[PDB]
């Protein structure tokens, strides 16, 4: 499915 | 267990220490890093059984050592631990039994029925399909029938047969005896058959007995 | 009082126990009740209306010596009950 | 002072077998959501034979069922009844052909004796199964009649490679009008059935019947 | 034996098992092992199978169970072969039709290699079943040939994936991992409260103040 | 021709010296009619065959048929240097470890160490040759071939194998320091720490592992 998206998205946001 | 000394062994267990128990389980744990080589053991086990140690001692630290281990060879390693088992007379001689391998089984099942283990002694001669010394076993120490009896109709020999034809002729059951003896076509000791008919008379069974016989031995 | 509120948890701990214990109960009941509805409706599909020159036909059908039965023992009756059911064959309609 | 991420690898490393009962104790009585882990970690070093004891005396059967299912493996007469009755409550017939395909130390008699009485097809079926495997030739045939008349039956009495038993089915079909089949069970039971018989019984002692097939394969 | 080597092979292009098993079963005297590669070399399957069964040839059979569809058949052939291509087609066959019962049991097999780690690990990053690769690399502990390797992936799928459990694994395994494959995936995660901690049980103190100079929240 | 008419009577005793002198025929169709007419008592192939090598289809021919003194008085007189080969076929069948643990106690005359413990290692099978070091370090073999297999089984036995390294000076460094490589260089470190491998230790622990090591021993 191609979890890499969210994968990236949830940590950047959170380390931002 | 580094430097091997039967003497300090024997100085140390005298049952004056009164941390013998700590030093116990201290070295079950102690003796599973040398890991090189079966001398040491020897030493540390002949060492413990010229000390005279007291039971669930010796067969604990055999029960650790030979599985989930390297040391899981057969040198001496199968009296030393059954034998050990059958005097504290527990029920560990079942599960040391089906947990070992590449042992002397008849040895061990004489010293069994010597003693008043006769269970393990069976589990042992089923376990290698030795089927007339386990019936031979249970007809002379208890001589329960009903055990024999579904024992030979699981397996099929015409010596278990034989065996069982005996059996019932010991406890007066000439009934079966014919029975016992048409699966195994055995003519020998028709004399002996023909000795008990005259004591009841059978001649409607004894019939095919002796039919069957007589495309076997001409006499 | 430490002694105190370690009692008071192991109280707290063992009301806890009894409650998955009892949700473990529940869960293993439902499923086994989901098990016996799914038997009850396997033995309901077991069901069905068969009979108590069609006849050869459902006699065939019943027991068709297909050629996959060569997977038992090479038997030579095997073989001529294969060849018999070979030569019958035809009289499918 | 309890931390189970530790405790799962501290428990693993003790010398003596008693803990791992007090262990099992422990999760029952407060934590069963890891007490598979718990067995599955101790299964090296746990006797199965008394922890199985003890779950059916506290009768948690089914909470260690995957355990019970991967210590199978092991072939223990304890673990394998458990399982069947444990596959016999939850009305599963698949995990009892496998269990009885793949293992054989447990009674089956008793376990067919069961299963005929559950009014279950597949249990009766299962029983008959443990029959014929049983040696026990001749009963298996006549106990599945009593359901397999839709050309099962003719199966077992083919495979039971024995004389007059087919017979009997012949004369059964004969009686009564069930000649639908007559063809079917001479071809099924080729090997163990006499033309000269077979014809007689079917043409002039019964109804009769052509059976002409058979016989062209005869000649 | 040339002969009946063309008979077979000439019987696996028409697909004529129905005489092919008769003929595997009698004196052929063919030579094995020569057909069974034109069988997926051409795509001719359901042939090989009755080949790769009378002969006990496990390890190639789990090629055709591939292409079959069967999971159970391949697990018992690839516990018989017990070679790790075998091992590594059943688990990418598993991965393909969405199997995890087996996956696991066939993975434990393959995750005791250090290679055949990443070679996982990237079959299951493409698919994302990264569930399935975490439940198999939790019976990892429970294993006789575990290396530094198969916990230092799973610590850093623990730090990369699941954050709610990676503490224990690090402050457990802390010392049989390796030292730069994991703090390269720490820094890479910026995860401060656990580097200065990492960094201490490795005597690094200067990358361990540094860090604590940088971010002294926590 | 010969050889066929040595079979119409029976004369086992003159074939097995003319597949050795002569050396100008075709080992396949000779091979391929000893393996049609049994003679019920054939062991002229038991030589030839490893002579061509084509053992690879008699150890099965042999599993499959009778397996009861045939490869045994094989190893014990024909060729003891093929026992590995023969074990490897042996373990391709997968057939039962106790038959082959009681194989390798027979006395051997020539025989290499080496092509066994690559084929156990290759079979993922090493716990079967723990009786036959045994037996070799009792009789005092002081052998690096019988101590390096030996140091490798207990790096695969998931203990702490820390005094066999410091006290046995028997093994090679090399060996062992690169099957604990990406495993546990720990251990490693002390292997070449007791073969003096001064640049293997630069190469392993300067790449991953700690550097107090190096600190503690240069």
């Amino acid at each position: 499915p191609e979890s890499i998206r969210k994968w990236r998205e949830e940590q950047r946001k959170r380390l931002q | 267990v580094r430097r091997k000394d039967p003497e300090l062994w024997g100085s140390v267990l005298l049952e004056s220490n009164p941390y013998r128990r700590p030093l116990i389980d201290q070295v079950v744990q102690t003796a599973l890093s040398e890991t090189q080589d079966p001398e040491e053991v020897s030493v540390t086990v002949k060492a413990f059984m010229t000390a005279d140690l007291p039971n669930e001692l010796i067969e604990l630290l055999e029960k650790i050592v030979l599985d989930n281990s390297v040391f899981s060879e057969h040198r001496n390693l199968q009296n030393l631990l059954i034998l050990t088992a059958i005097k504290a007379d527990r029920t560990r001689v079942m599960e040391y039994i089906n947990r070992l391998d590449n042992y002397d089984a008849p040895d061990i099942a004489n010293i069994a029925i010597s003693n008043e283990l006769f269970e393990e002694a069976f589990a042992i001669f089923r376990k290698f399909d030795v089927n007339t010394s386990a019936v031979q076993v249970l007809i002379e120490h208890i001589g329960n029938l009903d055990r024999a009896y579904e024992f030979a109709e699981r397996c099929n020999e015409p010596a278990v047969w034989s065996q069982l034809a005996k059996a019932q002729l010991q406890k007066g059951m000439v009934k079966e005896a014919i029975d016992s003896y048409i699966k195994a076509d055995d003519p020998s000791s028709y004399m002996e058959v023909v000795q008990a008919a005259n004591t009841s008379g059978n001649w409607e069974e004894l019939v095919k007995y002796l039919q069957m016989a007589r495309k076997k031995a001409r006499e | 009082e430490l002694d105190a509120a370690s009692k008071v948890m192991e109280q707290e701990w063992r009301e806890k126990a009894k409650k998955d214990l009892e949700e473990w109960n529940q869960r293993q009941s439902e499923q086994v009740e989901k098990n016996k509805i799914n038997n009850r409706i396997a033995d309901k599909a077991f069901y069905q209306q068969p009979d108590a020159g069609t006849e050869w036909e459902k006699v065939a059908q019943l027991c068709d010596f297909n050629p996959k039965s060569s997977k038992q023992c090479k038997d030579v009756s095997r073989l001529r009950s294969v060849l018999m059911s070979l030569k019958q064959t035809p009289l499918s309609r | 002072a309890w931390k189970e991420g530790q405790f799962k690898d501290i428990i693993t490393k003790v010398a003596n077998v008693e803990l791992y009962y007090r262990a099992i104790q422990f999760y029952l009585e407060f934590k069963p959501l890891l007490l598979n882990d718990l067995l599955m970690v101790l299964s090296p070093r746990l006797d199965h034979t008394r922890a199985v004891n003890y779950f059916s005396k506290v009768k948690q059967l089914p909470l260690v069922k995957p355990y019970l299912r991967s210590v199978q493996n092991h072939n223990n007469k304890s673990v394998n009844e458990s399982l069947n009755n444990l596959f016999i409550t939850e009305e599963d017939y698949q995990a009892l052909r496998t269990s009885i395909d793949a293992y054989d130390n447990f009674d089956n008699i008793s376990l067919a004796q069961r299963l005929e009485k559950h009014e279950l097809i597949e249990f009766r079926r299962i029983a008959a199964y443990l029959f014929k495997g049983n040696n026990r030739w001749k009963q298996s045939v006549e106990l599945c009649k009593k359901d397999s008349l839709y050309k099962d039956a003719m199966q077992y009495a083919s495979e039971s490679k024995d004389t007059e038993l087919a017979e009997e089915l012949l004369q059964w079909f004969l009686q009564e009008e069930k000649r639908e089949c007559f063809g079917a069970c001479l071809f099924t039971c080729y090997d163990l059935l006499r033309p000269d018989v077979v014809l007689e019984t079917a043409w002039r002692h019964n109804i009769m019947d052509f059976a002409m097939p058979y016989f062209i394969q005869v000649m | 034996s040339y002969v009946e080597t063309e008979l077979i092979f000439a019987l696996a292009k028409t697909n004529r098992l129905a005489e092919l098993e008769e003929f595997i079963n009698g004196p052929n005297n063919a030579h094995i092992q020569q057909v069974g590669d034109r069988c997926y070399d051409e795509k001719m399957y359901d042939a090989a199978k009755l080949l790769y069964n009378n002969v006990s040839n496990f390890g190639r059979l789990a090629s055709t169970l591939v292409h079959l569809g069967e999971y159970q058949a391949a697990v018992d052939g690839a516990r018989k072969a017990n070679s790790t291509r075998t091992w590594k087609e059943v688990c990418f066959a598993c991965v393909d039709g969405k199997e995890f019962r087996l996956a696991q049991m066939c993975g434990l097999h393959i995750v005791v290699h250090a290679d055949e780690l990443e070679e996982l690990i990237n079959y299951y990053q493409d698919r994302g079943y990264f569930e399935e690769l975490i439940t198999m690399l939790e019976a990892a502990l429970g294993l006789e040939r575990a290396h530094m390797g198969m916990f230092t992936e799973l610590a850093i799928l623990y730090s990369k994936f699941k954050p709610q459990k990676m503490r224990e694994h690090l402050e457990l395994f802390w010392s049989r991992v390796n030292i730069p494959k994991v703090l390269r995936a720490a820094e890479q995660a910026h995860l401060w409260a656990e580097l200065v901690f990492l960094y201490d049980k490795y005597e690094e103190y200067d990358n361990a103040i540094i860090t604590m100079m940088n971010h002294p929240t926590d | 021709k010969y050889i066929q008419a040595a079979c119409k009577t029976g004369q086992i005793k003159e074939v097995e010296r003319i597949c050795r002198e002569s050396n100008c025929y075709d080992p396949e169709r000779v091979k391929n009619f000893l393996k049609e007419a049994k003679l019920t008592d054939q062991l002229p192939l038991i030589i030839v065959c490893d002579r061509f090598d084509f053992v690879h289809d008699l150890v099965l021919y042999l599993y499959r048929n009778n397996l009861q003194k045939y490869i045994e008085i094989y190893v014990q007189k024909v060729n003891p240097s093929r026992l590995p080969v023969v074990i490897g076929g042996l373990l391709d069948v997968d057939c039962s470890e106790d038959v082959i643990k009681n194989l390798i106690l027979v006395v051997r005359g020539q025989f290499s160490t080496d092509e066994l413990v690559a084929e156990v290692e290759k079979r993922n099978r090493l716990k079967l040759l723990l009786p036959w070091l045994e037996a070799r370090i009792h009789e005092g073999c002081e052998e690096p071939a019988t101590h390096n297999a030996l140091a490798k089984i207990y790096i695969d036995s998931n203990n702490n194998p820390e005094r066999f390294l410091r006290e046995n000076p028997y093994y090679d460094s090399r060996v062992v320091g690169k099957y604990c490589e990406k495993r546990d260089p720990h251990l490693a470190c002390v292997a070449y720490e007791r073969g003096q491998c001064d640049l293997e230790l630069i190469n392993v622990c300067n790449e991953n592992s700690l550097f107090k090591s190096l600190s503690r021993y240069l």
